[PDB]
């Protein structure tokens, strides 16, 4: 009865996955935007650094 | 009965779909109509490391952002110093069909794997100054795809038998086994705190795993074909996925669904490698049309192209302090950009 | 979430006729190549016919040459098999099959070990 | 302490030069077939949880490495991309009718894949004596599975082996004709198929692989001169 | 003294027309048209990483030898007024033209070992290439000077003499080389008709110095058409080499595009 066991496991997993607290999407968008704005001054690939302090030049 | 179980599965799926559709109030593109575009991003090649004889499949950066390891389909693993283009080590392997590499966070060990279903761990700094094979880990029943370190004594692997595993090195035995996928498992990524990790597995599905317990926490769907690369966002609250259907997507672990799609009407080739930047503003991706693309992760509009390779682009990586970007491709060269 | 569901089938006397219709959901329908598969008692997985993106290329197995017809319905997202003048050795379970990748002409879709994008099937029984 | 670093780099470069010289003159082949075929016999027929097996042989002072796939699943669309630079793919077929349609489909799918469009295939139609006895006895009829054997005639330019019934010749050349039609359906001219007939106990396979590899490299050299 | 004195064993050629002016103009126009393509060829074959191989080696050396020989021919052929100051030009001209012909021969030998002996070999043969390219010219010049060293300079021009047969110390070997190159050429074309076009076969006519045999059959008048063909075709060797191996090659042109688009 491999199919029976597989179906039982699938139903148990789905049941365990239907009872988890969730929040709104706009909250996640706000969090990501805030993180992007917070560390913007330390991103050399987006904000180039002078040549004197560059390890590769 | 099988019919009752299938009906319960259908009802649970419908409940999930309803509760999920009851959460999309605002789109990412509407909340972001006041963001300055990053503009054109031009990148110039600063170095070119030569020495391999066949196609490269993997590379990992060191913790100090100076030393790196590379792995090729000719049975060799090279340790380079990027500042001066020196060679610090060359290591020959027992097998030519390598598919992964990893570099220890303490700088004392390396690991490799491939089509022999075996993970090999090599010691770097010994009293004699010679590199010798310290351990061989066996137990998988399918080819290994990726491996990453947690510390000097634990490791995590993912194989093509639809499984992942957590290994103890000193004893040489498996400690935990994670099961539940349906197809081949293609990539895994580790969190900054090293307590949760995510896996993508070639059936248009992705999963998140807890390490100390051994259970699946949540799963995500949405792609149309296989999944090829995966990596975390810096804060550990998101990740980004590429697929063989020529589309990239962004997933979140709290709202528990999809946020943004990166695609185009001309792009008809899949995605091979993906990795974020330091701030999370640039998403870099390798394609099968010989060049790499740089995507504004919040605007879903292209911002740059890197077009210096003559074959498929396989591996791509970013430093620990943000300086350089390293790419390796099927033409046996490796390039540093800044 | 790739989903395929079949309809039609049932019981039919030898020399009969039926029409198997399959519906899809979860992807664009035109970029792909589509196939037919069936499984008989005490057997593995077989192959019958294939049709390409536009419907301008067809291919059949020899045993159903001059019998069965395959159709792609783009606008209604459907695949069709007209089946006629039967034999008792058509008694089987029937699935559709989608190729794993878009914009290509290759297939690796017969695997027993749970190929992903495959249907649940319908039963065709022929007796008298 | 830059001098010591440069010294180490130079030693490593010397070692890599030796390694490259050794590597550049070894040919690599990939073996493919089905479970009911006899590729293991061929592996044991050639003389000089493991995931891959390797064998080595030497013919006319040239070294061949051959690879076979062991403990893997039956989905092949991911580890088949590791063999895009090999010299040749060796395909073994059980030509004793029924599962010939599966063999045809697998060969057709190998032929049309993007990462294998430049790679040549050497075709072995194994299981000859069984075919001879089966067709000669006549218990089973080939016309059931393939209706087109109801009109085929041997081409007038055929060169049959001596001491052989015409029926077995019709059968075997029909089976070969199917595969060659699938081969030349595309008609591109960048890669070629080579058919052969083999049995269970033979001693002339290394020479065939040798000669087809020589032809492959000759074509590749002629294309460099823009002279084909 | 136009260009065909290099291949001229019959010393009684004396004209009675205005042919000399036209021949001199053709020679000067031809050589200056070269020495501009050869520099491009040398730079292309030296400064590009993606083309390194034995064939590239032979091409680069052939170009260097041709450049030096033609420059020396232009500078110092009409200096018969200093008895000890171009009896040294003749030796340099001899040595460098011989080097050009030896590399032309190595082209055909290279053609042999990519179609007849198809497989790779155990050991690299670069040193033997550099030792046969510059060894035989030096040995021939040294032996020739040992046998006779006063014949380096004539009255009309200072090239090899003709009263004694010293001239056959350059015509002799060169001809022999041609007699082998054509052999190799046929072999290549043979495979074309037995194992499987015009552009490639014409392109091989320049590296193999096959046109140089026109100026051997030039003895009296009513044969002047041969020297014309020699002067027109051989003085433009650099132009043909550049056209065929630097413009119509996908590899070289793609490399140019890559290095220019940056």
């Amino acid at each position: 009865t491999a199919s029976i066991a597989q179906a039982r496991k699938l139903v148990e997993q789905l049941k365990m996955e239907a009872n988890i607290d969730r929040i709104k999407v706009s909250k996640a968008a706000a969090d990501l935007m805030a993180y992007c704005e917070a560390h913007a001054k330390e991103d050399p690939l987006l904000t180039p650094v002078p040549a004197s302090e560059n390890p590769f030049r | 009965e099988l019919d009752q179980l299938r009906q319960e599965a259908e009802q649970l799926k419908n409940q999930i779909r309803d509760a999920r559709k009851a959460c999309a109030d605002a789109t990412l593109s509407q909340i972001t109509n006041n963001i300055d575009p990053v503009g054109r991003i031009q990148m110039r090649t600063r170095r070119t490391l030569r020495g391999h004889l066949a196609k490269i499949y993997a590379m990992h950066w060191g913790t100090d952002s100076r030393l790196l390891v590379s792995a090729s389909q000719d049975g060799k693993l090279i340790i380079w110093d990027s500042y001066t283009t020196n060679k610090v080590h060359a290591i020959p392997l027992r097998s030519s069909w390598v598919m992964t590499c990893a570099y220890a966070p303490s700088g004392n060990y390396v690991a490799c794997g491939g089509l022999d279903n075996i993970c090999s761990i090599y010691n770097l700094k010994t009293r004699e100054g010679n590199v010798r094979v310290s351990r061989e880990l066996a137990g998988h029943t399918g080819y290994l795809s990726c491996c990453r370190f947690l510390d000097d004594n634990q490791i995590v692997t993912s194989s093509g038998d639809t499984t992942c595993a957590l290994w103890d090195i000193e004893t040489g035995q498996q400690t935990t086994t994670f099961t539940g996928h349906t197809g081949d498992v293609m990539s895994l990524s580790l969190a900054p705190d090293t307590r949760l990790f995510v896996s993508g597995a070639c059936d248009a599905s992705a999963k998140l795993w807890d390490v100390r317990e051994g259970m699946c926490r949540q799963t995500f769907t949405g792609h149309e074909s296989d999944i090829n690369a995966i990596c975390f966002f810096p804060n550990g609250n998101a990740f980004a996925t590429g697929s063989d259907d020529a589309t990239c997507r962004l997933f979140d672990l709290r709202a528990d669904q999809e946020l943004m799609t990166y695609s185009h009407d001309n792009i008809i080739c899949g995605i091979t490698s993906v990795s974020f930047s330091k701030s999370g503003r640039l998403l870099l991706a390798g394609y099968d049309d010989f060049n790499c693309n740089v995507w504004d992760a919040l605007k879903a509009d292209r911002a740059g192209v890197l077009a210096g390779h003559d074959n498929r682009v396989s591996c791509l990586g970013v430093t620990d302090d943000g300086m350089a970007v390293a790419t390796g491709s099927w033409d046996s060269f490796l390039k540093i950009w800044n | 979430q790739v989903q395929l569901q079949e309809s039609g089938g049932g019981l039919v006397q030898p020399g009969g006729s039926l029409r198997l219709s399959c519906a899809a959901s979860g992807f664009t329908f035109s970029n792909y190549k589509m196939n037919w598969v069936r499984q008989a008692p005490g057997k593995g997985l077989e192959w019958v016919s294939d049709i390409s993106q536009s419907g301008a290329s067809i291919s059949y197995t020899g045993s159903v040459k001059g019998r069965f017809t395959i159709s792609r319905d783009n606008a209604k997202n459907t695949l069709y098999l007209q089946m006629n003048s039967l034999k008792p050795e058509d008694t089987a379970v029937y699935y559709c099959a989608r190729c794993p990748a878009p914009f290509t002409r290759d297939c690796f879709d017969v695997t027993s070990t749970t190929y992903a994008y495959r249907g649940q099937g319908t039963q065709v029984t022929v007796s008298s | 302490e830059d001098k010591a670093a440069v010294e180490r780099s130079k030693m490593i470069e010397k070692q890599l030069q030796k390694d490259k010289q050794v590597y550049r003159r070894t040919l690599r082949l990939l073996l493919l077939g089905a479970d009911n075929s006899g590729k293991s016999t061929i592996v044991k027929q050639m003389r000089i949880t493991s995931g891959i097996f390797e064998t080595k042989f030497q013919v006319d002072k040239v070294n061949f490495h051959m690879f076979d796939v062991g403990a893997q699943r039956d989905e092949r669309r991911k580890w088949i991309q590791c063999f895009n630079d090999v010299t040749a793919i060796i395909f073994v077929v059980d030509s004793s009718d029924n599962r010939l349609q599966e063999a045809l489909n697998d060969f057709k799918s190998i032929w049309n894949n993007r990462w294998l469009r430049t790679i040549s295939v050497i075709l072995f139609l194994n299981k000859q004596d069984l075919l001879a006895e089966k067709v000669l006895a006549g218990k089973s009829k080939i016309e059931d599975y393939f209706p087109e054997f109801a009109r085929y005639t041997t081409p007038e330019d055929a060169t049959p082996e001596p001491g052989e019934d015409p029926r077995v010749t019709r059968a075997k050349y029909f089976i070969r004709k199917e595969f060659v039609d699938i081969s030349t359906a595309s008609g591109d001219g960048r890669h070629i198929c080579y058919p052969h007939f083999t049995c269970s106990v033979d001693t002339e396979n290394a020479r065939r692989i040798f000669n087809d590899c020589k032809d492959i490299i000759l074509q590749m050299n002629l294309r460099e001169y823009n002279l084909v | 003294t136009n260009f065909a004195v290099l291949m001229a064993h019959v010393e009684v050629k004396h004209s009675d027309a205005v042919h000399d002016l036209l021949l001199d103009v053709i020679t000067w126009v031809g050589i200056l048209l070269s020495l501009v393509c050869l520099l491009i060829c040398i730079f292309t074959f030296c400064f590009f990483r993606g083309l390194q191989s034995d064939r590239n080696t032979i091409h680069k050396n052939l170009c260097i030898s041709l450049f030096v020989a033609e420059l020396l021919f232009l500078i110092g052929i009409n200096r018969t007024d200093q008895p000890i100051a171009c009896a040294v030009f003749a030796a340099l001209l001899h040595f460098f033209f011989l080097a050009a012909f030896t590399w032309m021969f190595l082209e055909g030998v290279q053609l042999y070992i990519m179609l007849v002996e198809v497989f790779e070999s155990e050991h690299s043969r670069r040193k033997y290439f550099y030792l046969v390219g510059y060894g035989m010219p030096a040995l021939i010049v040294a032996v020739s000077a040992a046998v006779d060293y006063r014949s380096y300079g004539t009255d009309k021009v200072c090239w090899l003499r003709l009263d004694t047969y010293f001239i056959w110390s350059f015509i002799g070997p060169a001809t022999l080389i041609i007699m082998l190159n054509v052999i190799f050429l046929g072999i290549a074309l043979y495979k074309m008709f037995h194992h499987t076009w015009v552009i490639g076969a014409i392109a091989l006519l320049c590296l193999l110095g096959l046109t140089w045999a026109f100026g051997l059959m030039y003895i009296n008048e009513s044969t002047v058409i041969m020297a014309y063909l020699f002067t027109i075709f051989n003085s433009l060797q650099g132009m043909f080499i550049f056209i065929f191996h630097c413009v119509l090659q996908k590899k070289v042109r793609k490399e140019y595009g890559k290095c220019l688009r940056t």
